[PDB]
DNA sequence: CATGTGGGAAA
RNA sequence: UUUAUCACCGUGUCCCCAAUCUGGAUAUUUUGUGUG
C-alpha cells in the first residue's frame, strides 16, 4: 500500500529496537507510573537517535545504504517488486516520508 | 587601449566561506548551476570588501573604515562622500537621505555616483560539488561560570570541496589620467590579495593568480572570451584557432594576448611561433601584471 | 536587396540583471513563457537605450540626453526634436504633442513620428528558470552619526541564473539619402552592444559575440525562419532540406543564406558543399556586419 | 619581515584518529577528496588543541584547562577571559558573549576576538585510501556480575592505513610588544608537538621530524607554492623553478630558500649551486626553526 | 482539507509552545502575579515566531518547503490519516504553504 | 461577519505599521496641530502606496502572496476554520472587501 | 529483474537450510536466524569479495551486467535476504 | 482572550 | 434589420552593501579451542 508500508516498517523497527534494549510487551507496564516514565524516556531516546541519524544523511547512495541496512521492513513476498523498480522517486519521496513517520512517534 | 578585460585562476585547495545558515548544524555553501551537477560560488561584493581592506593596508588615505562595536554591523563614514578626495573605495558608494542637507552640501560634487571604473562577476568552482562533509564536536560548558555560553554541548557539521575557481573582471579607460596612482594601487592589490573567506583559523587559502590571459584593446569594451577554462587549465585550445593566425585571415590581433603559469609548460616549440606575434614571455604573473599597468595607463 | 532579417544570441554566463520589485526582499525577474517552465527576458527599450548610448559613443549629434539630477527620473530634452536630426531622432523616437503650440510650431516638420526604422523584440532565456538564490548581503549601519542612513541593519536576498538568450530584429531599407551615413553606425553598434542591465557592478554581462544568421530578400518582409535556436544552438537543421535542392526540385536557390560563428563547428564536409550556395565564410560576426551592410546599402 | 609561510613534516606509519560512527560497528575515517580515490584527513582544530596542550606543559599562564567530570564534555574556563592573557587568548582564542553583561564588561576591552594569529589548514593523506581493515577486538563480559557492563559480547571492526600527511599553515606579525615571549615558545611547540589523536593506547602515531621548505618574504602574504609534495617527498617539482632562480634575470625574485630533511638526498652537486644564493644549510628542522624564529622577529 | 487545516493550525501552535517551553524553560502557568515574566515571555514568543515566519517565508519551492517542513517541524500524533493527508499534500503544496503561513503568523501577541 | 473582521484587519495593519515605522500614536498627535498634519499626511502616503500595490495582480496566487504581506494582521485565535477554507476557495469577494477597506482609510 | 534476485536468494537460502507440532516450526525459525550470520559477512563487502534458468547465456551477457552496476547489487543481497527474516 | 491522549503478524 | 470602418504614436527599474566572531568523537577490549 506504498506509504502504509513505510509507516509499518518504521513502527516495527522502533518496536523491535525497544524490545532488544528493554523488555517487550508494553501491556506488562500496567499501573506503576514510573515504568511508563522510563518506557517513554527510552522510546524517545531511540526515536530521536534514529531521527538525527537519518536527518544528517539524506543524499542519494549514502541514505539508502544506511536505510536498508539498519532497518527491518516487512516481507512483502511479491508486492515488493513495484516498490523496487521505481526506486529513484521512491527514495526522493521516502526521505520525507521516513522523516515524518519518525517524527510522528514522540511521547 | 581604452578598455581592459581579464580572468584569473587560483591554486586548488579545500573550500571555505560558508554563507547560508540552517538549524541542522550544517553550514551550507551557496550553489547556482543545474546542468546535472552543482557548483560553488563566491559573491563579488565580498571581494570588493577585501579590496577595500587591502587599500586600507597599503598607504592610501580613505574615509571609510570598519569598526568593532555593538553587535549590529556598523561602519562609520566621518567626512561626507566626495569625488575629490584621496579616497577611491569611499568614492564608489552612494547613499540617500530624507533631508540630504541643502542640495548636497550646496552643489559640491553630486550624490548619486557611478558604480566604479571597476566591474566584476561571481566565481564558479569549475568542479562539481560533492556530498562530503566534516564532523566535529564543540563542547561549551564551564564548571566555574565566568559568563558561559549555552548550557548544553552540541555536535556540528561542515562541508568542504577540494577545488579551484575563477572569475572575470574588467574596467574602462574613461577616466584614468585623474587617478593614475589609484589605478596603480588597485592593480597592485589585484595582483595578489588576501581574505575573502569567513574562516581564517580553519581552511586557509588565498586567491593567488594562477594565470592571466587577457589584454587591452581599442575595441570599445567588447570581448570574445567565454570566461571559462578546462579542468587542467589549458583552455587556450578553444582560442588556439583564435590566436595562432592573429596577423591574418581576419583573426583577433596578437596584442590582445598574454600568458601566466600555463606558458611555462614543458612544450616550447609553439611558444616560439606565438612569441612571433604576441607578447607572452612572462612566467611570473606579478611582474607581467605590473608591467601591464604602464602600457594600459597613460604613463 | 531592400530588407534585412536577423537574430542574435549570446554566450552562457550567470546573469541576474534584476528588473522587478518586491517588498519580499527578493529582486524578482520577468517571466513570460508558459510551457510549465519560467524563462527570463530583457525588454527591448533597454536595448534601445544601449543603442542610443553607443551612438553617443561615436561622433553622432543628438537631441536627447539623460541627466543626473533630482530624484524624479528626468531627461534633458534640448532642442525641438526635428526629423532632420543626424543620429537619434531620425533613426527612431517620436515627437510628442500636448498643445502643439501655435500654427504647428511655425509650420515646421511633423509631430507625428510614425516610423521606427529599428524594429526590436524581446529576448527569451531558452533555459528553464531555477529557484536558486544568493544570500549575498546584509545592510550595515553607521557608527559616527554622520550622514546617518536607515536605522537598522536589514537582510534581503537576490536570485541569479546561468543562461544565454537570443532576440530578433528587423529593418526595412527604403531611404538612401541620409541613412547610409547613420545606418553604418547602427550596424557597427549592433555588432557591439554594451549595457542592457540593471547594475554592472555585479554580474556584468555582455553578449557581443556568437553565431548570426542574417537574411536579405526582396520578399517584402517575409521570413521562413522561426526566430529560435536549440539549447546547443544548432538551429540550422531546418535548412538541411532547403540547401540540398538549391538547383532543382522547386525549392529556394543557392544565394539563400548567410553564416556566422556557428560555422566553426567540427564537421567540414557539408560546409564545403554549402559554400557552393551561400556566403558561409565569416568566422567573426563583427566582420560579417562590415560586408553584408555594404550589399544591403547602396554601396 | 612581517609574514611567514611554512610547510609540513611527518613520517609514514599506521593511522588513527577516527571520527565517524557506523552502526555496523566500524570506526570509519573521514574522506573528502574526489579524484577517483579516498584520502584521510585530520581537522586543524585537533591540532589547535594539541598546541594548547603543548603550551600547557611548558610554563604558560592561561585561562582554559580541560577537566574530566560529569559526562557532558566540560571545559574549565577559570576566571573571566582576558585579551592580554599570557598564553593563549592573545595568541589565539575568543571571549564569549551571550548578553555581554552591562556596559561592555564594566568598560573592559572588546569582547569578540577577531584575530587568530595561528592560521592553519586541513591535512591531506597524499596516499590513496584502501579498504583494508582489521577486526582485532573480541569484547568481553563480566563473570562475577559485580557492576556489570553491557551484557552481550559483540564483534566490531577497525581500519587503518600506512600513510603520511601534511597540513599547510602560515602567520603574519602583528605587535612585537608581547609577541616574542609567546611566539618563540609557539615555534618550539610547532617544531615538536604530540597527540592530535584519541587513539594512543593503540596505533601510537607521531609526526615530529621531516623536511620543511618554509618561506618568508615581505611580499604581503603572497603564496606561489601549491602546498603539496609528491609520493616520495621530493618537493623538487617546484625546486627546479623557484629555487634554481638567482634573482638576476627572467626569474622569480627570492632570497629566503630553506631546506629540511630533504637536503641530504643522494645528489650533492646541485646543493653547491643552490648554496650560492640559498639558506638550506639545516639538517635539523629544530635548528632551522631556532634560527628562523629569531630572524622573523625583530631579533 | 479543513480537517488538515485544523491539523496545521494545531501543530503550528504546538510547535511554538513546545519549543518555547523547552528552549527557555518557561511556562504560561506562572502568568498570574508576575507581569515582568509576561514581558520576557512575550519577548521570547516574538523572537521564536518571528524567526520561524521569516525562515518559512524566505523561499518558496517544492523540495525546500517540503523538507524544511518535515525536518524543522514536529507534527502531532495521529494513527492513520497521516498517509492520506501526506499523499494529498504531495500533489499540491502552495495552498499548504499559505495555510501554514496563516497559522504561524496568527501567533503574534497583540500589542 | 468576515467583512467586519477584514475591516478591522486593515485598520489594525495601518495603525500598527505606522506606529512601528515612525513611533507615533493618537494622543500625542492630538497634542499640537503640526503633528496632526504630519501623521495624517504620512498615513495618506502609506495607505495610498498599499492601495496602489494591491490594485494590480488580480488572480489566485498573486493575490494570495500579496495577502501574505501585512503580517496577517489581528488574525488572532483561530476559533473558525470556515474562513480558511471557504474564503480561500472564493478568492474574489475578499479582494473587493480589502480594496474597499483600504480605500476607506484616508 | 528484482524478482530474479528474490527467487535466487530464497532458493539458495533454502538450499543451505536443507544441506544440514511446534518442534518443526521452532526448528525452521531458529535455523533461518542462524543463516543470517553468512549475510552480515557478505554485507561487510565494499567492492571486491565473493564474485538458474540457463548457464550459457548468463555468462555471455549477465557477466557484463554484473560489472557496470555493482553498486546496485549491494541493495539486492541486503534488502532481499533481510526481508525473509 | 488558549492546551489534550495508547496497542501484533506468516510457508 | 439592411449597408461601410487600423485604438492609434513615444518610454534604462534605476544608485551603495562581509553571514560575520570561538569549537581534541573523545573512554576501555586474547579469533580464541582442536586434528597423519
Amino acid at each position: 500500500e506504498y506509504a502504509e508500508i513505510v509507516y509499518k516498517i518504521a513502527q516495527g523497527f522502533v518496536l523491535s529496537k525497544l524490545s532488544s534494549k528493554h523488555d517487550l510487551q508494553w501491556s506488562k507496564c500496567k499501573g506503576n507510573p514510573k515504568l511508563e516514565r522510563e518506557y517513554n524516556d527510552k522510546k524517545e531516546k531511540v526515536v530521536n537517535e534514529a531521527f538525527l541519524a537519518i536527518r544528517s544523511r539524506t543524499e542519494k547512495q549514502a541514505f539508502i545504504d544506511y536505510f536498508v541496512s539498519t532497518l527491518y521492513p516487512h516481507v512483502r513476498q511479491d508486492e515488493f517488486v513495484d516498490f523496487a523498480q521505481k526506486l529513484f522517486q521512491d527514495t526522493d519521496e521516502i526521505r520525507s516520508l521516513t522523516l515524518l513517520a519518525l517524527s510522528s512517534q514522540y511521547p | 587601449n581604452l578598455n581592459l578585460f581579464a580572468t584569473i585562476l587560483t591554486y586548488p585547495a579545500p573550500a571555505s566561506n560558508y554563507r547560508g545558515e540552517s538549524e541542522e548544524n550544517r553550514s551550507v555553501i551557496q550553489k547556482i548551476l543545474k546542468d546535472g551537477q552543482k557548483y560553488a560560488i563566491i559573491s563579488p561584493e565580498s571581494m570588493r570588501n577585501a579590496l577595500r581592506e587591502m587599500l586600507i593596508e597599503l598607504g592610501q588615505p580613505n574615509n571609510r573604515t570598519r569598526l568593532h562595536s555593538e553587535d549590529q554591523l556598523a561602519v562609520e563614514f566621518k567626512e561626507y562622500p566626495n569625488p575629490d578626495k584621496f579616497a577611491d573605495d569611499f568614492l564608489f558608494g552612494y547613499m540617500v537621505a530624507q533631508t540630504n542637507d541643502a542640495k548636497e552640501m550646496k552643489k559640491l560634487n553630486r550624490p548619486a555616483k557611478r558604480d566604479s571604473i571597476f566591474r566584476c562577476n561571481m566565481a564558479v568552482a569549475v568542479n562539481p560539488y560533492k556530498y562530503d562533509t566534516v564532523f566535529y564536536q564543540s563542547p561549551l560548558n564551564a564548571g566555574d561560570s565566568a559568563w558561559k555560553n549555552s548550557t548544553s554541548s552540541a555536535l556540528l557539521h561542515r562541508e568542504v570541496t577540494h577545488t579551484a575557481f575563477q572569475y572575470p573582471f574588467a574596467l574602462a579607460g574613461k577616466d584614468c589620467a585623474a587617478k593614475p596612482e589609484w589605478v596603480k594601487a588597485l592593480l597592485q592589490a589585484i595582483a595578489e590579495l588576501n581574505g575573502v573567506a569567513g574562516g581564517h583559523a580553519r581552511a586557509y587559502y588565498e586567491f593567488a593568480p594562477r594565470s592571466v590571459v587577457a589584454r587591452l584593446t581599442p575595441k570599445l569594451v567588447a570581448g570574445y572570451q567565454t570566461y571559462g577554462f578546462d579542468a587542467e587549465g589549458n583552455w587556450l585550445e578553444l582560442s588556439r584557432l583564435t590566436a595562432t593566425d592573429s596577423d591574418n585571415l581576419d583573426l583577433p590581433a596578437n596584442e590582445f594576448w598574454l600568458g601566466g603559469e600555463l606558458v611555462r609548460k614543458m612544450d616550447q616549440e609553439q611558444k616560439a611561433q606565438l612569441e612571433a606575434m604576441g607578447a607572452h614571455l612572462y612566467a611570473n604573473p606579478e611582474k607581467l601584471f605590473a608591467d601591464l599597468a604602464d602600457s594600459f595607463l597613460g604613463v
